[PDB]
């Protein structure tokens, strides 16, 4: 490559981050439609953008499962971090969750990105519940905004569902290299986006 | 330990000029060693980006060498870790300038220059992607440069102070 | 002592935090069963690991006790930083309180170190409540703990209850110097280790 | 006000060269001033801690000496002085090496090196402990040499300087 | 002016904070009874300190608006973020508010400046109240106290309710310059004084 | 971009020698252009307050030309850029002073000097104020004494290292 100065070489350096799995979380991404975020070498999240309503009531039993404690805190931390991390997340009939002991079983209902909230307007339920989506799967994750990056309140996606189901390891991640950041920037939130009750 | 952000007190009893990335934390890079005199500058907090993996590397080493591997991620843990380690705002800004359609950081490839007769390089720079790819080398050339004339400076100004006092 | 370079004298310095006591609580130890946190030189509170057994309903009464507000702002202060510093505090029946107007009367039930849930493994409550209690006795806590070090989520003690009541001042402290820091890196907590509801 | 580390704008309206430590402050220590050259070196950001403590101690005075003693500890005002005065970082690294059993900094106990005829001192590093005690001499060889060789050479940088401009 | 060394005139420069307008609220005062927040060049919170009684019931309906959201989320989250910072805020009967649709209509209730709690004693809910209020219009609100800087938990005033109302943009400011600093202090608050339930 | 303090990485496609504030962001000012020499300082932290409104200028205009302006505010992308380009602990500090009865920083005069044959300016500095008013002049000689000494020294550093290296 180029000599800079006439003395030195420029050369490149890549890290691998695949070796972090021990201590932290790693996010990354497949086909749009699904993204990961693995823990250890053992499991981890599928996040998915689908158009399937598996979950079919209005509630979330999590008073439930905390009694029930059949479930990996690891999993259940990480999707509190992103639970808690959508910016006024006013429209609790939207989060439904069916943890049967130890599943994580969380749907989040944005159906025709508003999800029944007055109109697909800017500045939405969709708008927030997609802008941690986005930030929990920053490696690679722009694949699935094709206009947002002008208007940052105008994330709109066309699925109807925000997914979050507990799977296997397995080597699921392509497009990408897994990496924490993403994590890591939900967990410094330092300021929290709340309505007052 | 003359690295002040590292965890380890045994950081120093190694090779007294050199930091090595072992193999492992490389891709496909067999083997990287870079000058402490380079590698010591992030003691000093200056939004480097690159030594907050190095933080994280070191954390992850010394989390599964002196505990017994609690085997269940000890997510509790690596909470602190981060608030301990990690700069937000470069974390923030990276975010910002990607919202923003400003090329950023991605956490992945870093780039530095080596002197071609002695060896020595400059502390690694975060190279910036942007809308999926990575910028072209054009577009970092005043970046490189600068870090030319920056390595140049330096070891001018060694020679000089070595032969002054 | 030693010459350094041969022109240096080591020499050392002991900072008195003692005088520190009108403007920011101090944290001292004085025999593992008991630890204290004085404010001014007035009062503060004796935080105990015994088994006691000493409010005997499951229930604090806080709204009461805020509507009866006889009790010092900054113990309830105090008390509050180190209740809401709890990661993962799930088990709110293990919570007891008998303020009757002024008191403190707190109880963390962590009875055979799981406080009834599950079994006596790694990760639960007693280890949330314990790594609390740890750090705001971090000036000599140490002796609390026999193997925690070499996996931090194993912390258990032999204790029933931990109990914090308010007590006066007196000179409690011994086997070490009281500091501020236990309590000053509790309130920069910044990541809160919360589940959702 | 030489130090842009402490609250009071009157700071400076003391020996021009040194800053002292009360005896109230010490234990059993009477009297000990330290340079102003070195003690204004946490008017940057070094993750120092001995002048975390020095924050806490300069507005302690300050919140006694102008505020009418409120008598009740406000502990909703030490709350915005915590934020405003405190490393985070320091106190969570200590956090995290205690209980990843690496020695850490105690908080008490500081030590110093000190000129043997001009007078002139460091500014002081925190005395590690492990496992309930305070590490040996020994083990501080290396940070204790590197020290004494800071300050030697910012002796005779200053002479050469003085000398040269 | 003077000239420092014999070489160097000192100058000075002053920000023109108006023009940020576009992307953060800025705040002033006008004449200690009334304060300003200015969104944008259209709308606003309009802060005042009066003897007025204008809302005569003892609740907030939060999540009546939040569902009939007829409100800019601008002033919500600018409230709120005024609300959530206030310390240790226990009355919450004193917090009042008809929103009727789309107005904001906020009242906080420090009537003889502990609104039925106790006495006027230091350290109470005006205090609270007052020392968000204080830092929410920092630009100039040191007019209304005549004595508060001497005891930071003394800060009383004789107005016995803070009201938050919307307003259009008009040129409200006078005796400062707008400027965002008060809001900006307010949401890195890092640490919330907040007693336990 | 010569300045890491800014998000632009265009910054430095502008006379490379200085930044310009418009008259836009002045009140009646008409030009400001501070040598990049002073400007490129906050590129580190040094708590100097002045840069803190130079980042949040900066930020206002990158919101506003390289997105469309959503007209909405946009609250919830301010809060992000609050928490990665302001120094919190220089507001709760003034806010501390405030209230602790302290000259502080006011955020909107600031100073700085001037030389009078070389055009060469020094960052600049709050203007303190206290109960209401500005301080007076002569509370700031020991300030601007030591900024005279301190641009002294770096013209006269400058010009001995061009002489000898
Ligand atoms: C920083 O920014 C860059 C730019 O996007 C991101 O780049 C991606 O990096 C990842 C790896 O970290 C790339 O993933 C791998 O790409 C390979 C590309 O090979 C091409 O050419 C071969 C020729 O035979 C084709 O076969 C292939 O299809 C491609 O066209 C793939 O070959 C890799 O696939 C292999 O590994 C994956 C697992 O990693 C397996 O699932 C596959 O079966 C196969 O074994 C792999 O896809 C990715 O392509 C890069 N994209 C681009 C456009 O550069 C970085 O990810 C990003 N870093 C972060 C985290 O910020
Ligand atoms: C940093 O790390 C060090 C290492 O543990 C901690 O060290 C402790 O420091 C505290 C003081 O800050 C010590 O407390 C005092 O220790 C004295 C030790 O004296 C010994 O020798 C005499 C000889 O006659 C014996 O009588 C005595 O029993 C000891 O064997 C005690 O004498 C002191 O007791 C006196 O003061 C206390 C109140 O302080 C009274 O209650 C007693 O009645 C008596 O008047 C006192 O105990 C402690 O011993 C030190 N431990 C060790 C092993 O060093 C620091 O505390 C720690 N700092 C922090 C906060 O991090
Ligand atoms: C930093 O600290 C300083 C010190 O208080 C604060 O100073 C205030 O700055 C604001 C502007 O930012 C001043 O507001 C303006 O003051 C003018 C003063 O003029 C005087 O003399 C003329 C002579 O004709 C009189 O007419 C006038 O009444 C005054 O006696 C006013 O003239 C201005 O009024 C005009 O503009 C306002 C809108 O800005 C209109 O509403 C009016 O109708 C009129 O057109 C205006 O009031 C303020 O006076 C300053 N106070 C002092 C004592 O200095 C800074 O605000 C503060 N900065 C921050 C934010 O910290
Ligand atoms: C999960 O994380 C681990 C790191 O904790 C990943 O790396 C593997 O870690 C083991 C244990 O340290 C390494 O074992 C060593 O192999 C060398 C081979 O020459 C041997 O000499 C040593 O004595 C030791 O046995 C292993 O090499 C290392 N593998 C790497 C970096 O490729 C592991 O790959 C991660 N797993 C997943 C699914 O991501
Ligand atoms: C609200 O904020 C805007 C900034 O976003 C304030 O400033 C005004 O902004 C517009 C658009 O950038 C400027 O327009 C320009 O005018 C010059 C005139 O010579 C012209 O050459 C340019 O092509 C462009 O049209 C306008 O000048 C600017 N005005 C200023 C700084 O005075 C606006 O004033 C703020 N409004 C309120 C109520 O605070
Ligand atoms: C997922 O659904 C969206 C939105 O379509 C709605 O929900 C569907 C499940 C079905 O009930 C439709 O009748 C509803 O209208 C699909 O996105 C398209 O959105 C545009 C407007 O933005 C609309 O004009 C198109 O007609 C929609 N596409 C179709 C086939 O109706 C999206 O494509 C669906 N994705 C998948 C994988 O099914
Ligand atoms: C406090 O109790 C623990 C745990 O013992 C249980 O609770 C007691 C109050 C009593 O009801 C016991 O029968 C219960 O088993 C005591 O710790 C010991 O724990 C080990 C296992 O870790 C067990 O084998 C021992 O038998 C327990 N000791 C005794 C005397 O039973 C702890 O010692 C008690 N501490 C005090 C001060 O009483
Ligand atoms: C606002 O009220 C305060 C407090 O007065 C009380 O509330 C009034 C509405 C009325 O019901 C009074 O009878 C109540 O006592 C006024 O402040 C003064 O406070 C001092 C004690 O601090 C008291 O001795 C004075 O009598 C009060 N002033 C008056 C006229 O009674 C305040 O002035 C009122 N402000 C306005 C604009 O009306
Ligand atoms: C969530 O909790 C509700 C109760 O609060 C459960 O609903 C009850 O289910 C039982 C049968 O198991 C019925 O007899 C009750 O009449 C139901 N009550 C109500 C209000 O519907 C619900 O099944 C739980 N769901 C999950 C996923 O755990
Ligand atoms: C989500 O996690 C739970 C618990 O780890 C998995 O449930 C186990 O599944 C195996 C195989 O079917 C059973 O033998 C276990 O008894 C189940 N345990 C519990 C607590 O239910 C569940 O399969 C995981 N989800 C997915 C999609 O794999
Ligand atoms: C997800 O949310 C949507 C929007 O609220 C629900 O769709 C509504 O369904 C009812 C009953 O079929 C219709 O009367 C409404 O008109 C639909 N709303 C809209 C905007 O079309 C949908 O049923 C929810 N899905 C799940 C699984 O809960
Ligand atoms: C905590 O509050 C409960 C009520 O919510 C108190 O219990 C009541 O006590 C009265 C007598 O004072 C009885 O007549 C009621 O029947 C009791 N109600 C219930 C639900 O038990 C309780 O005493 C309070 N405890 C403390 C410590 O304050
Ligand atoms: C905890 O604090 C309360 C209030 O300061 C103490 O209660 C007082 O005790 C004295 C002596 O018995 C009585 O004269 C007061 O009337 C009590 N006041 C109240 C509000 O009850 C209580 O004694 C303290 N606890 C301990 C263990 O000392
Ligand atoms: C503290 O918690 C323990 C654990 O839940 C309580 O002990 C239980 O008491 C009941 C009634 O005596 C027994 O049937 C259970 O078997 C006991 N649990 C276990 C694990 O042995 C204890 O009573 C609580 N103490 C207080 C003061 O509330
Ligand atoms: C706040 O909500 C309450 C209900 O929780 C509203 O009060 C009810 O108003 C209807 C008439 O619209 C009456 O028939 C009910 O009897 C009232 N119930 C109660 C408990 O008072 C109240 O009007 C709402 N207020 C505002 C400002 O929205
Ligand atoms: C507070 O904001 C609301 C909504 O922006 C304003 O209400 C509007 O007022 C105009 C003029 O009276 C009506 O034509 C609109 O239909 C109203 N909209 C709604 C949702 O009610 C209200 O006037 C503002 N408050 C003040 C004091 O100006
Ligand atoms: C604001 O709060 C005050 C204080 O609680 C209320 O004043 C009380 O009103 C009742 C009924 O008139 C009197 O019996 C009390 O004696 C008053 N309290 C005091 C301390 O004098 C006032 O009504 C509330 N105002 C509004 C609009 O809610």
């Amino acid at each position: 490559t180029s000599l800079y100065k006439g003395v030195y070489e420029l050369q490149t350096l890549e890290l691998n981050m695949e070796t972090l799995n021990m201590t932290m979380p790693l996010s990354c991404t497949k086909n749009n439609s699904h993204h990961y975020i693995m823990v250890g070498n053992e499991t981890g999240l599928e996040l998915t953008l689908t158009n399937t309503s598996i979950i079919n009531h209005k509630f979330c039993n999590l008073s439930d499962a905390h009694k029930k404690n059949l479930y990996d805190h690891a999993l259940m931390s990480i999707i509190s971090t992103f639970h808690l991390s959508i910016p006024n997340f006013n429209q609790y009939e939207a989060m439904s969750c069916d943890f049967n002991g130890g599943k994580i079983s969380v749907q989040y209902n944005l159906s025709h990105s508003y999800a029944g909230d007055a109109a697909n307007h800017c500045g939405t339920v969709a708008n927030g519940v997609l802008q941690t989506f986005m930030r929990m799967a920053w490696g690679g994750s722009y694949i699935a905004l094709d206009s947002g990056c002008g208007n940052w309140d105008c994330i709109m996606t066309s699925y109807q569902y925000l997914i979050i189901q507990n799977t296997t390891w397995e080597d699921h991640c392509q497009f990408s290299r897994p990496s924490p950041i993403g994590y890591l920037g939900l967990l410094s939130q330092r300021t929290r986006d709340i309505y007052i009750s | 330990g003359t690295f002040t952000w590292t965890l380890s007190d045994s950081e120093g009893k190694d090779t007294p000029g050199g930091y090595c990335l072992t193999r492992w934390m490389l891709i496909e890079a067999e083997l990287k060693c870079f000058g402490n005199t380079a590698v010591a500058k992030c003691n000093e907090k200056h939004d480097e980006e690159f030594c907050d993996m190095l933080r994280l590397f070191d954390f992850n080493k010394q989390a599964i060498q002196r505990l017994k591997a609690p085997a269940q991620m000890s997510i509790q843990l690596i909470n602190k870790a981060v608030n301990a380690l990690i700069n937000d705002q470069l974390i923030m800004k990276n975010h910002l300038r990607d919202i923003m359609c400003i090329p950023y950081c991605n956490y992945s490839k870093y780039w530095y220059l080596n002197h071609t007769t002695t060896g020595r390089t400059s502390l690694p720079k975060c190279w910036l992607v942007s809308n999926g790819s990575y910028l072209n080398e054009t577009h970092f050339s005043d970046d490189i440069e600068q870090q030319a004339d920056n390595m140049i400076t330096e070891m001018l100004q060694k020679e000089y102070m070595e032969r002054q006092g």
